[PDB]
Formats: structure tokens, sequence, C-alpha cells
């Protein structure tokens, strides 16, 4: 699911 | 190490079914969806262009909730991916997407450890018997309209209602110890080459929730290539569990809000980000699935039993030998050599992160995971006048090669359409 905030 | 391509064929959505490559597929614990049109783009490895309504119960409708709901940082369409050249495009983008991964030594590695990363086989309740796990498997139908049940190690399958979703809500009662135990399961990945994330080349602006509109475009590939790396902790049983977490004290607005981030995710980025990872723990972790390793090496040798495939017992052995890298002896057994399970452990966990894979593809990108995204553009990766597998938007004789051109969007500015600003619209 991942690539957050 | 392209020289061969990864996907050695010319797909298009709208080619004839062969029940092969090209079928009506059904995946496991869904008895109810109609089936999929999905495409086997290389071995162990299947693209379904279509939306994911099917894996999980909960989503299965793309609708945008109400606007009091929706966080800022979620994006909706309920008409994306619908139709079929729009299909048609997504298969063209994710097989553009995979080649330029696989161009790379480190992708060429990595897509490697992907394929050899097969569901070890646990579904037996007898110890000495093997017995693959079925949802491991996906289920195809045939030209004659009979049902064969397939194996496979990775999906890529479009998005959910949320197209930007940032985390996922959806796992929990999942008996998955799959992915932490050292087993692995077939891993599906929902991504869109259609998408993709503004950034600010800056480090001071772009950990910084109030500023910037994301002058920068996040190259796609590096944004699989994420997913793949997670997958690989995901298919060999090394993941580290969600609720293993860090208390970000590195950024004041983290901080300042409770954010806490998963280790998975620090590790997953790599570069000084791992370092947040306690070294103390992180021995723990280790430990564990060196142990996790030694008991597959066990039930490896326990086992006289198979349920019939064509295979026999000393074949689908040896298929997980090479997976886990064991010793065998004189004797015939299974043993686990400490130095050459750190090599795996380090080659999965280390070499292969988000970190390096901007050093291969020679992009611009995000120098930490823990910053604020500034908006989300549409765009499109086909048109090889757009974007390449070698060079990706910063394109070779053009005015885009230098300086990441390509991937600046006040001059590419033809390449990306904005959708949402994300800036101030954090919960601060
Ligand atoms: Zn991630």
């Amino acid at each position: 699911x991942a690539r957050g905030l | 190490g392209s020289h061969m391509p990864f996907v050695n064929k010319q797909f298009n959505y709208k080619d004839p079914v062969n029940g092969v490559d090209i079928a009506y597929i059904k995946i496991p614990n869904a008895g109810q969806m109609q089936p999929v049109k999905a495409f086997k783009i290389h071995n162990k490895i299947w693209v379904i262009p279509e939306r994911d309504t099917f894996t999980n119960p909960e989503e299965g409708d793309l609708n945008p909730p109400p606007e009091a709901k929706q966080v800022p940082v979620s994006y909706y369409d309920s008409t994306y991916l619908s139709t079929d050249n729009e299909k048609d495009n997504y298969l063209k983008g994710v097989t553009k997407l995979f080649e330029r991964i696989y161009s790379t030594d480190l992708g060429r590695m990595l897509l490697t450890s992907i394929v050899r990363g097969i569901p070890f086989w646990g579904g037996s309740t007898i110890d000495t018997e093997l017995k693959v796990i079925d949802t491991n498997s996906i289920n195809v139908i045939q030209p004659d309209g009979s049902y064969r049940s397939e194996e496979l190690n990775l999906v890529i399958i479009g998005p959910s209602a949320d197209i930007i979703q940032f985390e996922c809500k959806s796992f929990g009662h999942e008996v998955l110890n799959l992915t932490r135990n050292g087993y692995g399961s077939t891993q599906y990945i929902r991504f869109s080459p259609d998408f993709t994330f503004g950034f600010e080349e800056s480090l001071e602006v772009d950990t910084n929730p109030l500023l910037g509109a994301g002058k920068f475009a996040t190259d796609p590939a590096v944004t699989l290539a994420h997913e793949l790396i997670h997958a690989g902790h995901r298919l060999y049983g090394i993941a580290i569990n969600p609720n293993r977490v860090f208390k970000v004290n590195t950024n004041a607005y983290y901080e300042m809000s409770g954010l806490e981030v998963s280790f998975e995710e620090l590790r997953t980025f790599g570069g000084h980000d791992a370092k947040f990872i306690d070294s103390l723990q992180e021995n723990e972790f280790r430990l564990y699935y060196y142990n996790k390793f030694k008991d597959i090496a066990s039930t490896l040798n326990k086992a006289k039993s198979i349920v019939g495939t064509t295979a026999s017992l000393q074949y689908m052995k040896n298929v997980f030998k090479e997976k886990y890298l064991l010793s065998e002896d004189t004797s015939g057994k299974f043993s686990v050599d400490k130095l050459k399970f750190d090599k795996l452990y380090k080659m999965l966990t280390e070499i292969y992160t988000e970190d390096n894979f901007v050093k291969f593809f020679k992009v611009l990108n995000r120098k930490t995971y823990l910053n604020f995204d500034k908006a989300v553009f549409k765009i499109n990766i086909v048109p090889k006048v757009n974007y390449t597998i070698y060079d990706g938007f910063n394109l070779r004789n053009t005015n885009l090669a230098a300086n990441f051109n390509g991937q600046n969007t006040e001059i590419n500015n033809m390449n990306f359409t904005k959708l949402k600003n994300f800036t101030g619209l954090f919960e601060f």
C-alpha cells in the first residue's frame, strides 16, 4: 492495499 | 534482463477466449460471481482488467459514498474500467509496466522470485500428506465448458470503489498466517496504470501537509513494483503483521495526529526509512521466519503422501527445495542452512525496495514513505509517444529527457490531468 498518505 | 520480454504476447481485450491464456475464470470462495475474462500474461501470473467487486464481500459497489463520508485522500469514479478500450488500455498499460520492471536487473531479479514463489502445499489435516491449498488456485473455463483448477501466484486486478485507496480495510478473519507463517498465499494486487500521484521534489515541502500542489509525477512502474515487493514478502510468508507499527516521531505532523505506520510499509520502502524498524525487534522477526522455515523443512521430510496431479512426491519436493534454498544431505533430508536463509531474507526485505527501484529507473520519487500526497493525476502510458519501457515519462530525444521533465507536470502538462488536490484537506 500500500502507498500510504 | 529483458532480452526475452516478460509478456511474449501482444494482447488485446477483444481477442476470442481460448480457455488457456485468455479465459473466463473464477476466483476461490466466490461461488457467486459471473465468470470473468482474465489474461495470463506470464507463468503463474494473471491479469483481470475488471474492477474488483469480487475478492472482498464488503465492497462490490463502485458507487461513491456520501460526501460528508469521504476523506480527501479518497477518489471515486464508478465508470472507470467499464468499457472495452478502457480494459484494452488497462492490459496494455499493465503489460508495459511489467516490461519496464523487467528491463532493470532489479526487476528481473524480483520477478523471478515471484514466479518461483509458489504457495506451499499445506492443505491437508494429515501432516505426512502433501496437499495444495485451494485458495491458492483459480478456476478456469476450458474450451469445452468444463472447469479446471489452476495454481498461481499473482493477479493484477483493477481497482475497487476507492481508486486511490492508500490502505487496506479489507483483511481480518481471513486465515492467512500464510503471509506470516512462511507458506505464502496467492497475492491479489489492485492496480491502475491510468492514474498516478503528485508529489514535491523537496523534502521539507513533501513531508508537509499544508504545502504544494504536486509538481512531479510518480512513475506507475515504481508504484507497481512496490506492490510486487509486498507481494514477494507475502508469497514467501515473511510478511510482517500489520499491527506492528511505528508511532511516528520523525514528523511533527504525523506525530501531532498519532498516525502509525506498519513495519511492512517501512521495510517495503527501504532507504532511510528502514532504521525506524527497531534492530532489536527485527532480529526477532528474523528468528521467527527462520524457525518458520525449519517447520516447512520438517513437514517436507515427513511427508510420504500426495494428492495426485500428474506430479510425484519428489518433483514438487524439489520445487519447494528451490524456493526456500534448502540444504539436502546424503540421506535425502532437507535442512535450513542459516547462511542461505539470510541470503533469501536480505534479498526480499532489503535488496528489493522502492528506494532501490528508483535508482534503477533513473526517476524522481518521494524520498520517504512518511510524506503527504499533493494530487492525483489521470495518465495514459500506452501511447509510445507518452511513455516508454526504457525511459518512462522522461523521454530520450525530447525536451523531457533531462532534469526529470517528463515527470515535470507544468512542462509535460499535455500528459496529465489533475483530479484532486489533497493539500490543506488533511485531517489537521
Ligand atoms: Zn505499501
